[PDB]
RNA sequence: UGAAAUGCGCAGAUACCGGGAGGAACGCCGAUGGCGAAGGCAGCCACCUGGUCCACCCGUGACGCUGAGGCGCGAAAGCGUGGGGAGCAAACCGGAUUAGAUACCCGGGUAGUCCACGCCCUAAACGAUGCGCGCUAGGUCUCUGGGUCUCCUGGGGGCCGAAGCUA
RNA sequence: UUUAUGCUCU
């Protein structure tokens, strides 16, 4: 679910927070695996280079396993739910019979004290990874590779995930979070379920302030500038765009695409 | 638990050793949810009236079971997985009923 | 569903005196049964009304009759409904 | 018009079992439809166990769903 | 791209018109005629006659790739069917079987209004 | 289509074949039938579950009937938050028709139609017939139980009708 | 597939 408050102030009206049930004992995270200090910094080498970032809650970092086979064939068990303030999905820690620690992106459905195993093998059930070719057409499924080996990429955010639709070659056809159609190599590891905390995408900031905690700063329109700041400042008295709405930086944001044309991905490719 | 007659068709080009091994699965699924055995009718090929899978004829198997019933759904589920198992219709028990007698 | 010695085991419980297939108790006490079943079949199926409506009448009826035995007898009225757990 | 009611042209059939085509598939038209009451010569109560079976058997590959009209 | 004796011949017969397709053994059309090629416009080509005229017009112009035997398919009502049926056999290609197709929902899409009427 | 026009099509359409995606509705069976208090319920399968009828005459011993308030359910449309969106289609655009045509016919088409959850509480929500019980000829058709299985008996669904009722 | 309409009291 997600939490409301009576309005004994305003925002405190509209304010809605995440449901933490779903949380095994976190609080205090796992000083091993993770966390590293997490160099929080808004500009690259000297400038901006993305604006209005800045501030918010100090953070640790959880270094978590985004590929799993890593450990094939040896199996785990989930021994608790966490909270990741580095994502929107959640964390789950899970004990392997090495007595190696780990984190994953828990999965929906994903309980507490149920093992989990990645490999060829594997059991296709929630929480289990295995390379795309061994999975069976139709199953939804998050945390995929891109490229084999090379670590997961796509459908990591909280609620998402991706259905295997097909194959061809020595490769299987995803249906992406976005909606685009691509294929991916069989060989790179995916792990069964959609991602979970879905309910994210249901939260209401509230005040200005709960936007200052996730690190953001205000976001100035550019009708609100001067000539000499943006393609739509200045006027005298409001003002239309008086041009095709554009960004700082002179670009068309209205439609123009971006996407580079020739490039090696778009073989690859079918959608939106 | 109850009676169910269990009917899966598989993949008609397998060879006599993978039809075997996707048989196993089967009976060891059969025996993981809690079913027991009783008949069994296994009458192989058939010809079908439509195409399953593309496929003109399809192999037929046949089980009749006593399963604690709170897990027959669960059972079909699982049966399904394979993709050698291209159809499966658990379907409880009856007492046959008669005409022309 | 509850299954014939299920529910044999508690005519038996509560009859009146070996041979008893029916009386109050009995009845109150059988309703008490289904109406438990279905009253944690609707927690989980809670958007099956027209089930929920026989509860009603199964609630319905058992009033009745503890309203009777509190009438002909208010010592096996406690008796009876602590011994179920009813009445809050 | 002529013809016959059918349960007049088998034996003693159990028209439970889904699984014996050849006393079914007779039960079936030239396209493939359940045929009528007025042609079975089934009472109420058989006529519907009948195709409730008969949609069983089309689920299973062994009946179908339709087929076409042959020289017409 | 080629000359092949054995065929198979294609009915499209609706309210408005009637067309017919000529294909290879395998379903490749070889070669298509409707009331529209014959040259009629409007309504017109729904006629019996325009039928006709239609599947000569595809007829004559298989066997010109060599035609001589199909398995006619017709699809849908309308007055094309029977007088297009006909008008093949009543020259060349023997109509080695006669199959209605006539494609029908077992109650899928919903209709246009002016197709339900009824409930 | 009445006839057409808009529309689509030599940028390869319609017709035909093979592959794939996706949503919605379930042909024959099907009935002038069945179930439900009503709204209403129709491919198949399994699980959970309500009502109801019959046979036996076994148990309680009037424990009944109705029911102002209350509480629950309540077609379609409609509303909120998410999703979903193939066909259809208010609004809207275009083509026709006409004196005009904000309609009727045609080509497009968005909410909506679908799912989850939460609201809305309406209706020719109709048998325009509140519920329970006893009493007052029969004929025939049908669904479904039991029967000493031509006939009898119980509960439903229809028609014709004694007596009586009715403008 | 083209039509709509018929003043007031008797
Ligand atoms: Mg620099
Ligand atoms: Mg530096
Ligand atoms: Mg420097
Ligand atoms: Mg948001
Ligand atoms: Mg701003
Ligand atoms: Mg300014
Ligand atoms: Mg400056
Ligand atoms: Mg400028
Ligand atoms: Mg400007
Ligand atoms: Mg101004
Ligand atoms: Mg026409
Ligand atoms: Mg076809
Ligand atoms: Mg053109
Ligand atoms: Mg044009
Ligand atoms: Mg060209
Ligand atoms: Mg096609
Ligand atoms: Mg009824
Ligand atoms: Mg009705
Ligand atoms: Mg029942
Ligand atoms: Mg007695
Ligand atoms: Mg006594
Ligand atoms: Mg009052
Ligand atoms: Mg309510
Ligand atoms: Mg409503
Ligand atoms: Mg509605
Ligand atoms: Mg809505
Ligand atoms: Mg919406
Ligand atoms: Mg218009
Ligand atoms: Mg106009
Ligand atoms: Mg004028
Ligand atoms: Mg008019
Ligand atoms: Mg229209
Ligand atoms: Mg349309
Ligand atoms: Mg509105
Ligand atoms: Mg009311
Ligand atoms: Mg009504
Ligand atoms: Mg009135
Ligand atoms: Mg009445
Ligand atoms: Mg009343
Ligand atoms: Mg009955
Ligand atoms: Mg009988
Ligand atoms: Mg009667
Ligand atoms: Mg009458
Ligand atoms: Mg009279
Ligand atoms: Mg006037
Ligand atoms: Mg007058
Ligand atoms: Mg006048
Ligand atoms: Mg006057």
């Amino acid at each position: 679910a997600v939490k409301k408050f009576k309005p004994y102030t305003p925002s405190r009206r509209f304010m809605t927070v995440a449901d933490f049930s779903e949380i095994t004992k976190t609080e205090p995270e796992k000083s091993l695996v993770k966390p590293l200090k997490k160099t929080g910094g808004r500009n690259n080498q000297g400038r901006i280079t993305v604006r209005f970032r800045g501030g918010g809650h100090k953070r640790l970092y959880r270094i978590i396993d985004f590929k799993r086979w890593d450990k094939v064939g040896i199996p785990a068990k989930v021994a608790a739910i966490e909270y990741d303030p580095n994502r929107s999905a959640r964390i789950a820690l899970l004990h392997y019979v090495d007595g190696e620690k780990r984190y994953i992106i828990a999965p929906d459905g994903l309980q507490v004290g149920q093992q989990v195993v990645a490999g060829p093998d594997a059991p296709i059930q929630v929480g289990n990874a295995l390379p795309l070719r061994f999975i069976p057409v139709g199953t939804v499924v998050h945390a995929v590779e891109l490229e084999p080996k090379k670590g997961a990429k796509l459908a990591r955010a909280a609620g998402t995930s991706a259905q295997i639709q097909g194959r061809e070659g020595d490769y299987v056809i995803l249906r992406l979070p976005s909606g685009e159609l691509r294929k991916v190599h069989g060989e790179c590891y995916a792990t069964v379920g959609a991602v979970g905390n879905a309910d994210h995408k249901n939260i209401v900031l509230g005040k200005a302030g709960r936007s200052r905690w996730l690190g953001r700063r205000p976001h100035v329109r550019g009708a609100a500038m001067n000539p000499v700041d943006h393609p739509h400042g200045g006027g005298e008295g409001r003002a239309p765009r008086g041009r095709p709405p554009a960004s700082p930086w002179g670009w068309q944001t209205k439609g123009l695409k971006t996407r580079k044309r020739r490039k090696p991905s778009s073989r690859f490719i079918i959608a939106r | 638990m109850r009676r169910y007659e269990v009917n899966i068709v598989l993949n008609p080009n397998l060879d006599q050793s993978q039809l075997a091994l996707e048989k196993e699965i089967i009976q060891r699924a059969l025996e993981n949810y809690g079913a027991r055995v009783e008949k069994v009718e296994e009458l192989g090929l058939r010809r079908l009236a439509y195409p399953i899978a593309k496929d003109p004829q399809g192999y037929f198997l046949w089980y009749q079971v006593e399963m604690p019933e709170d897990r027959v759904n669960d059972l079909a589920r699982e049966l399904r997985i394979r993709d050698n198992v291209r159809r499966v219709m658990v379907v409880k028990s009856q007492e046959p009923f008669l005409a022309n007698a | 569903p509850i299954t014939k010695e299920e529910k044999q085991k508690v005519i038996q419980e509560f009859a009146r005196f070996p041979g008893d297939t029916g009386s109050t108790e009995v009845q109150v006490a059988l309703l008490t049964l289904r109406i438990n079943r279905l009253s944690e079949h609707l927690k989980v199926h809670k958007k099956d009304h027209h089930s929920h409506r026989g509860l009603l009448m199964m609630v319905g009826q058992r009033r009745r009759l503890l309203r009777y035995l509190q009438r002909e007898d208010p010592e096996r009225y406690r008796a009876l409904i602590e011994k179920l757990g009813i009445r809050g | 018009s002529r013809k016959a009611k059918v349960k007049a042209t088998l034996g003693e059939f159990d028209l439970r079992d889904y699984r014996n085509v050849e006393v079914l598939k007779r039960f079936l038209s030239e396209t493939g439809k359940i045929l009528p009451r007025r042609r079975t010569g089934l009472s109420a109560k058989e006529q519907r166990i009948l195709a409730k079976t008969i949609k069983r058997a089309r689920i299973l590959g062994l009946l179908p769903f339709t087929e076409k009209l042959v020289r017409k | 791209k080629r000359q092949v004796a054995s065929g198979r011949a294609y009915i499209h017969a609706s309210y408005n018109n009637t067309i017919v397709t000529i294909t290879d053994p395998d379903g490749n059309p070889i070669t298509w005629s409707s009331g529209g090629v014959i040259g009629y416009k409007g309504s017109r080509k729904g006629t019996p006659y325009a039928a006709q005229l239609a599947a000569l017009d595809a007829a004559k112009k298989a066997m010109a790739y060599g035609m001589q035997s199909v398995d006619v398919i017709v699809r849908g009502t309308g007055a094309g069917r029977e007088q297009a049926i006909r008008a093949l056999q009543a020259s060349g290609l023997q109509v080695k079987s006669i199959v209605d197709d006539t494609p029908v929902p077992h109650n899928g899409c919903r209709p246009k209004k002016k197709f339900r009427k009824a409930s």
